[PDB]
RNA sequence: AGUAGAAACAAGGGCCUUUU
């Protein structure tokens, strides 16, 4: 491919290819005509067939492949020697046993038009033979020999098949004498436009074409314009060492409250043993209901904080009733209708039915979008971060598949490391929240798929396994089903992605709330529970979800992948520099700075620092939004500048203030952004004790 | 080694076997000799030895 | 059958409409392809979320209905819903079915007799598996790796082909009734097709899948990847489990797939024939082309033509390049200067003249290029990236791992750039005899200095000294190279940089059509030389196995065996069409006229004279026995005929037919003198040489109307002749005409008369009669 | 090729009721099963099926006038009970080249009282001890074995 | 399981090609080459699958 | 109410669109 010559070389001899190429170069015609000519030439060749005359001499003499002047010279020479009349036009081959030239033609159309035109042009002067790729023949004399015909038709058939396979069996590549001028059918309107879209100095495409086809380079004027533009710009250049980075200016106002749908630290759960038979969500929610604790609850009409407590109370009573009825279903009343946003969808009003009096009656101005409002730095985030680092009294919170066999040291190493990491991670608290989200979201998605237009009841639960003590005591520790609260959906008619289906969250806790943090919740005092007896609280709120958040939360087992990648990378790099197995040592020894306390820095091996990265990834998965996206996208510049500072690379920039502005623009009412920004400020501060390019 | 007898799985366990075309067998026929073509097998095996 | 009648009724109903009629009447059949796109067009953004949501339902799939009824598939076993009567909107002939329904079929359902055919369908992957199982793993180690990037092949494949040669193969094995005209690749590779056809015949199968798998079975997956260690497809297919940037799982994988042996054999043959043709002085071009077309070689079981393999491989060697150039085969933009490899990255230039004095005053012209140009260079276990500027080596960097290879690469690079004073004033050691013209063929000073270096190491040392030497400045100690090839020293060469880590080989998916001269030096639209005959080893002796050098000059046999072989060849050439040939006579059962052929009359003198009558009797006997009935084997008559020329006599036949040179043939068993197989029924092996029998008639062994195609040909269309099938095509008479359907939407007229002549000779000879 | 096409070709317009001989060597039969044979063939007295990938002889229809059979080069094993009911007038049989392990597979052939010659070559049974003698003692009516009678009397041409 | 064959060579299931003995070529290197000349070994081409 | 963003949802059509 890539050229018509290479194509023709597929089924033709390269010799005739070169011949037709030199010919088209002689006539300087479009090189798309290499094919027809080569074919004709090859036909002439296979028509000679090295036949001989009675005198043991060659019978036919090619005249097609030669130059035009030389061809005419030979033509006249033969017309004279054998005493023949000179022809007006040129021919392709001449025979001696008959002493009359012969012309060959070819065409694709199954009609005599080509032969009629040729016969009109030449009458009956010489012998003419026109073949067809589809097995036809038209002539003005006796037929050729049986071997020329059987051989010529076969070649043409093969060629036609090939071309049709290449989509080139058309007039373009196989034109007749007349249809040899292919051109874009330039109309009228297109030209009217082309002469109108021209740059300013020109007014017709012809002038532009004449200026471009003849354009010559004048480096001096180019350099002069370059310098001129280089003077009226004054591009600022700022080495960071001289122009340092100020701190980031966080917004001001109230504190950013809890946003995650479920509680993690303040969550209380009731546990039981799991039976393999009863494992669906609608069954366990009843099993826990029979023992009487779920029914022992009985909140009061006086809430500590929140709004619409009556609706919440009635909804809880209806939930208990439905559970008692063994049907996780709820009826449509005024309360649920208010909490589920059932009928609070706008009503449509066509303009064809509109008038000025209607507008003046009720103002119908353009909606004034109320963008989110700013917030302040949350002081409860570090508490959750430190709580999600400790064990949870159990493990196996997140389900995982099995390990396949192994045959070589590589798979052994991989399995060993993966087992270590999984055993370390499955015991934390963040893990139980991940499993909770996984299972609850799976159940909610199933329900939304099966029972839309119907208010349902779904639990907030998880499955785990008590830790393994020594062989002493009861061996083979058992499994456990834990329940943190209740969830409820509302007519998830997910007609389209990105939609919203309101839900409700009834959770159990034993810790009083804070106005700043637990702002959206509406807590009630329920009663007491054992461990001794302790009071009980009931956190309640409202929120929504969509297909995308469901699918992604269900797919919350990527943090493991990221953390394993980071850790294995570090360990393998440290092991290669010494050409020795340094993995366990790197996990038990290599220290990773993890925080400050009492104005001093703190450190713990990587084996215990994995949890920080895991929680970071989990939060990235939870609080993900456009704000966090922009932040994490714009912070890389600061890190690269920091690295340059560490290596004495004299970094520089054009306008850092604009970068700081862009960063601080996307910090609004999203706790993660604020926390990470404050921590980045603290980072640059602590490094200023060891590096430049940062202001205090 | 060469053979004209397909193997059995039990007795031939250490052997890897193939099928190498055919061969010929020659036997008397009155006062002349004849040849009757048969298949051919190839028995592959590894083993050690000592002095 | 009744189904056929139903299809006819459907066609009628559909033609009754107007739009369907207009579309099935207008245009050609290719429009079908177009119509195949305007229908059933629907995609999804995130099939993952959609799949989970969709499978959550209680009847999420579609499925056929009649297949379920016939399969007696119920709607429950112990209370689990399996399908429900209903209609999908798109198909309109399918019904929504449950995920549980699939499980039902596999566990208990409609059993089938056998399924081992799968192992053939996916042969490539079972081969992967077996290759894996035959590995002996080893320890694991950690360290840094020098992974160089480059283009390689990851799929081991035998008989790598093109795409046009496959679109046909997928038909003659599966869809023969819809087959097109026979292409040359088929007529040449008959046994291959027969093999691929023997397995996928009379089997219940989905054929599209088979075709796709065959495409994969004939596709070498070419990738641009990082690589370390040896380069073999057997490794690249699992490189992921051998080593990374920091680790290595040692394992030995040398004795598997026997690939590179074929390539080295091919290159050896190419070198041999190139030298042979070089022995000539004025026609080495045509001599080489003849040696090519007069040669063949075996691959596994099959015998392939050399010129066909050469156009399929991608070995960039100064031998393969020449051949592929003679045959007009396009190739990549890769150079070759002796043993080294080179590739241009950027720059340009043009030839220029200069001269040097060999001894005292002896002017000798040598050329060199003008403007700055970058080049990558690759010698054994060594890489380099350098630049040339107006007959000088401007700069160079190296990332190899050996001192000797480094020095040799550097020297060959310096030569390639004509850098140094030697090109300004050659040394005394060289003389006019060593200059050029072993027998008249000149030699540029470049290769002169090349061999002068390869002769003695001290020439190389002096050449390196020709390059500037200085004291190793501070800091650059590591990026420096001494004279021995040491990564650091106190004094090092000029304008040199070293480093650990090979250079990333460049890449370009380009092709060029080059040519060559009468002196075997290829040119590429410029005065640049990509290959020659001075950049290859001088000579060496090798005994090639399973090869056919069917050419006089390239032959070692004596006049006796050669005469026997040529007699057999002539006797086979009478296997064509037309009366007076053996096929027509067999059809007429004229077993007698065969005895009087002229070819047997020419081979008779070779027969043992003291027992020629007895053998003759036996031969004639066999012939009559085979001819009278019709149950014959064409591979035995062609063997025994030469003995039927004489008169029968009486005596004891003792099993063997001797010639006059103590060489015999036996009627029924293959021997060194005459062998053949039912697998490849299109070949005859005599004294190792191979002979291609035409395909005019098909005896008991041959298969499926692929053995008559060389007896037919196209002719002027005649509507009077009848239209028949591809199976009755055997019952026609030699010289008759018949209409027929070919491939799709195409009808033609054929005649059972062959044409042995080709176009090469006719084009080549006729073009030579025009340059006068 | 295929036994179907082979047969239809051998039947050059001839009815399958007037033939006395047939040959199908160097053909193919799916699943090693006969295909195209019927009871229509009545006057047939000879048959030859060799190297056709055959493995069993259950499908063969009823042929009385048949008096000679050839099944060499195949891999038949076990089915020799069918020969008695379908072809009780058989005299010459050949099985060299097939899968034959023990004698219990051969015992049914005793019922072919019209049997004269048998041909077993290249089979496992031949590699036993006292095989010619034990076979003769099993099939007394038989006289020729692989072309040699008791005392190794070479049989004539025909 | 049953005890398998153990000896190095084959006794009963063996097979052998034959040829005339030349006292001038009575050595292994010569006998093998002679046996190979007639090309009966080269015909031994085991298929891939065992 | 709520979600989230710099606009959209908070069903739409004429009855339809359950097990780690």
């Amino acid at each position: 491919s890539k050229t018509f010559a290479e194509i023709a070389e597929a089924f033709l001899e390269p010799e005739a290819v070169r011949i037709a190429k030199e010919a088209v170069e002689e006539y300087g015609d479009h090189e798309r005509k290499i094919i027809q000519i080569g074919i004709h030439f090859q036909v002439c060749c296979m028509f000679c067939d090295e036949y001989l005359s009675t005198n043991g001499s060659d019978r036919f003499v090619l005249i097609e492949g030669r130059k035009r002047g030389t061809a005419v010279s030979l033509q006249n020479e033969l017309c004279k020697s054998y005493d023949l009349e000179p022809l007006p036009f040129l021919c392709d081959i001449f025979d001696r046993e008959e002493k009359q030239f012969v012309e060959i033609g070819i065409t694709r159309k199954a009609d005599d038009s080509y032969f009629q035109s040729k016969f009109g042009k030449l009458g009956n002067s010489c012998k003419i033979f026109v073949f067809s790729y589809d097995g036809r023949l038209d002539k003005n004399c006796e037929g050729p020999m049986e071997e020329q015909k059987l051989r010529i038709f076969s070649f043409l058939a093969t060629a036609a098949d090939f071309l049709r396979k290449e989509n080139m069996f058309n007039e373009i590549f196989l034109p007749d004498n007349e249809e040899t001028i292919i051109e874009m059918k330039k109309g009228k309107t297109f030209l009217e436009l082309r002469d109108e879209s021209v740059p300013l100095p020109f007014q017709t495409y012809e002038q532009m074409k004449d200026y471009c086809e003849k354009f010559k380079g004048n480096p001096r004027e180019l350099a002069s314009k370059v310098s001129q533009m280089q003077s009226n710009i004054k591009l600022p250049i700022k080495h960071y060492e001289q122009n340092k980075f100020r701190q980031i200016r966080l917004p001001k106002g109230p504190m950013a409250p809890y946003t995650h749908k479920f509680l993690m630290e303040e969550a209380w759960m009731f546990t039981k043993i799991s039976d393999p038979e009863r494992s669906r969500a609608g069954e366990i929610l009843i099993d826990f209901f029979k023992k009487g604790n779920l029914s022992a609850i009985r909140p009061k009409d006086k809430p500590l904080q929140g709004k619409y407590p009556i609706h919440y109370k009635n909804l809880w009573n209806q939930i208990k009733a439905a559970i008692a009825d063994r049907t996780m279903v709820i009826n449509e009343n005024d309360h649920s209708e208010f909490l589920g946003g059932i009928g609070r969808a706008s009503k449509k009003i066509p303009e064809i039915s509109l008038t000025q009096d209607v507008i003046t009656t009720e103002g119908l101005k353009q909606s004034e979008n109320k963008l989110p409002e700013p917030r302040s730095f949350p002081r409860w985030f570090n508490a959750e971060w430190m709580w999600a680092i400790k064990d949870s009294d159990l493990t196996g919170w997140v389900p995982m598949a099995e390990y396949p066999p192994a045959d070589n040291e590589l798979e052994d190493y991989a399995e060993h490391l993966n087992k270590t990491m999984e055993g370390v991670l499955q015991g934390t608290n963040c893990a139980r929240e991940m499993g909770k989200c996984i299972l609850t979201v799976g159940a909610l998605m199933t329900e939304c798929r099966l029972f839309p237009g119907k208010i349902k009841v779904v639990p907030i639960y998880a499955r785990s396994k008590e830790r393994k003590s020594m062989q002493e005591g009861l061996p083979v520790p058992s499994e456990m089903d834990c329940l943190f609260g209740i969830c409820v959906k509302s007519k998830s008619h997910l007609n389209k992605d990105d939609g919203m289906y309101t839900i409700i969250t009834f959770e159990f806790s034993i810790r009083e709330p804070n106005l700043e943090k637990h702002q959206k919740y509406t807590v009630f005092e329920a009663g007491h529970t054992t461990v001794r007896e302790v009071p009980l609280y009931l956190y309640c709120r409202t929120t929504a979800l969509s297909k995308i958040k469901n699918d992604w939360l269900s797919k919350a087992r990527r943090c493991f992948i990221t953390t394993m990648d980071t850790v294995e990378t570090i360990c393998l790099r440290e092991s290669a520099k010494a050409e020795e197995n340094l993995v366990e040592k790197t996990l038990n020894e290599k220290q990773m700075w993890i925080g400050k306390k009492n104005g001093e820095l703190i450190a713990q091996p990587l084996r215990e620092a994995l949890r920080v990265q895991l929680v970071q990834q989990f939060y990235f998965c939870i609080y993900n939004d456009s704000q966090l996206e922009g932040f994490c996208n714009e912070q890389k510049k600061i890190l690269m500048a920091l690295e340059g500072d560490k290596k004495n690379k004299s970094s520089f920039g054009f306008n850092p203030e604009g970068l700081l502005e862009k960063i601080e623009e996307c910090l609004i009412n999203n706790p993660m952004c604020l926390f990470m920004a404050q921590r980045l400020n603290e980072l640059v501060i602590e490094a200023s004790k060891r590096g430049a390019k940062f202001f205090k | 080694e060469f053979s004209i007898r397909e193997p059995n799985l039990e007795k031939h366990q250490k052997y890897t076997v193939f099928e190498a075309g055919h061969t010929t067998v020659r036997m008397k026929k009155g006062e002349s000799v004849i040849g009757r073509e048969v298949p051919l097998y190839l028995y592959c095996r590894t083993t050690a030895l000592s002095k | 059958m009744s189904l056929l009648l139903t299809i006819a009724k459907e066609y009628k109903r559909l033609c009754q409409d107007a739009k369907a009629a207009q579309m099935m009447t207008v245009g050609t059949v290719s429009n079908y392809t177009t119509f195949k796109k305007w229908t059933t067009s629907r995609k999804e953004k995130n099939p993952s979320l959609r799949m989970r949501w969709a499978m959550s339902s209680k009847f999420p799939i579609i499925a056929n209905k009649r297949m379920l009824e016939e399969a007696q598939i119920p709607k429950e076993h112990n209370n689990v819903a399996l399908w429900e009567d209903t209609e999908d909107v798109s198909k309109r002939d399918h019904v929504l079915a449950s995920a549980s329904c699939i499980n039902y079929w596999n566990f208990c359902g409609p059993c089938v007799n056998n399924s081992e055919v799968i192992k053939e369908v996916y042969k490539s992957r079972f081969g992967r598996l077996e290759r894996r199982k035959e590995i002996m793993w080893k320890e694991l180690r950690f360290t840094l790796v020098d992974r160089q990037r480059r283009r390689v092949d990851t799929q081991p494949v035998e008989q790598r082909l093109r795409t046009g040669e496959i679109k046909d193969l997928q038909m003659w094995t599966l869809f023969e009734d819809e087959a097109p005209l026979a292409s040359k690749f088929i007529l040449d590779n008959y046994g291959l097709v027969k093999e691929m056809r023997s397995k996928f015949a009379n089997k219940p199968l989905n054929k599209e899948v088979v075709a796709h798998m065959l495409e994969k079975q004939f596709n070498p997956e070419s990738r641009f990847l990082p690589v370390f260690g040896a380069i073999r497809p057997e490794r690249m297919e699992l490189i992921h489990a051998l080593g990374g940037e920091t680790w290595i799982q040692e394992a030995n994988t040398a004795g598997i797939s026997n690939v590179d042996q074929r390539k080295n054999d091919i290159r050896a043959v190419c070198r041999k024939v190139c030298l042979a043709a070089n022995a000539s002085i004025m026609n080495a071009k045509s001599k080489l082309v003849e040696y090519i077309k007069s040669t063949s070689m075996r691959i596994g079981e099959t015998e392939r033509k050399l010129e066909e393999l050469i156009l399929e491989t991608d070995d960039v060697s100064p031998e393969v390049t020449l051949c592929k150039s003679a045959l007009g085969g396009q190739l990549g933009k890769t150079l070759s200067f002796g043993p080294m490899l080179l590739k241009k990255i950027s720059g340009s230039g043009v030839k220029v003249k200069d001269t040097v004095y060999i001894q005292g005053v002896r002017a000798v012209q040598f050329e060199y290029w003008s403007e700055q140009e970058e080049f990558y260079g690759e010698y054994k276990s060594a890489t380099a990236l350098f630049s040339r500027k107006e007959r000088s080596l401007e700069w160079i960097t190296i990332g190899g791992g050996i001192n000797e290879d480094r020095k040799r690469l550097l020297a060959m690079c310096m030569i390639f750039c004509r850098d140094g004073d030697y090109f300004k004033d050659a040394p005394a050691t060289i003389t006019m005899a060593d200059l050029s013209t072993k027998l008249g063929r000149e030699i540029p000073y470049q290769y002169v200095m090349m061999n002068w270096i390869q002769k003695s190491e001290d020439n190389l040392e002096a050449l390196l000294y020709s390059r500037g030497i200085v004291e190793t400045n501070p800091g650059k100690m590591g990026s420096s190279m001494g004279i021995d090839g040491s990564k650091r020293a106190i004094k090092s060469l000029r304008a040199v940089t070293i480093q650990s880590g090979k250079i990333d080989m460049p890449e370009s998916k380009e092709k060029i059509h080059l040519e060559l001269s009468d002196n075997l030096e290829a040119f590429d639209s410029s005065g640049r030389i990509v290959a020659t005959i001075l950049d290859l080893p001088s000579d060496k002796k090798v005994t090639f196995q399973d090869v056919s050098f069917q050419h006089p000059d390239l032959a070692v046999l004596r006049d006796e065996k050669t005469a026997i072989t040529k007699g057999y060849e002539a006797l086979i050439k009478r296997l064509g069409t037309g009366d007076n040939d053996i096929p027509s006579l067999i059809a007429k059962k004229d077993y007698l006229s065969l005895y009087n052929l002229p070819e047997v009359k020419l081979m008779a003198p070779l027969i043992r004279p003291n027992r020629k009558g007895v053998y003759s009797r036996v031969a004639r006997k066999l012939v009559s026995t085979q001819v009278t009935t019709g149950h014959y084997s064409l591979h035995e008559l062609i063997k025994v005929l030469p003995f039927t020329y004489f008169a029968p006599k009486q005596g004891m036949f003792e099993g063997r037919l001797f010639f006059s040179n103590d060489s015999f043939v036996e009627p029924g068993v293959n021997n060194n003198v005459f062998s053949w197989s039912k697998a490849d029924s299109s070949k005859i092996y005599c004294h190792g040489i191979a002979i291609r029998v035409p395909l005019v008639v098909g005896d008991e062994h041959m298969d499926t109307s692929l053995a008559l195609l060389e007896g037919f040909s196209v002719c002027e269309n005649d509507p009077r002749a009848p239209m028949v099938t591809r199976q009755d095509l055997i019952d026609v008479g030699f010289g008759q005409k018949v209409r027929l359907f070919v491939g799709q939407g195409s009808v033609r007229t054929f005649k059972r008369t062959a044409s042995q002549r080709a176009a090469s000779s006719d084009v080549n000879k006729n073009v030579k009669k025009i340059k006068m | 090729m295929d036994m179907k096409k082979r047969i239809h070709l051998e039947l050059r317009n001839r009815t399958p009721s007037d033939v006395k001989e047939l040959v199908l060597d160097n053909c193919r039969s799916y699943e090693g099963k006969i295909e195209g044979l019927t009871d229509e063939f009545e006057e047939l007295e000879f048959l030859s099926t060799i190297n056709v990938g055959l493995a069993s002889v259950a499908n063969l229809p009823k042929l009385n006038k048949l008096k000679k059979l050839e099944l060499s080069d195949n891999r038949v094993s076990g089915g020799l009970e069918v020969l008695a009911e379908k072809c009780p007038n058989l005299t010459h049989l050949n099985l060299s080249g097939n899968k034959i392990k023990d004698l219990g597979t051969i015992e049914p052939l005793k019922k072919l009282e019209n049997l004269k010659s048998l041909d077993l070559f290249n089979c496992e049974v031949t590699n036993l001890n006292d095989y010619r003698e034990n076979v003769f003692k099993l099939l007394p009516q038989l006289t020729y074995l692989d072309g040699y009678d008791r005392d190794d009397k070479e049989a004539p041409d025909s």
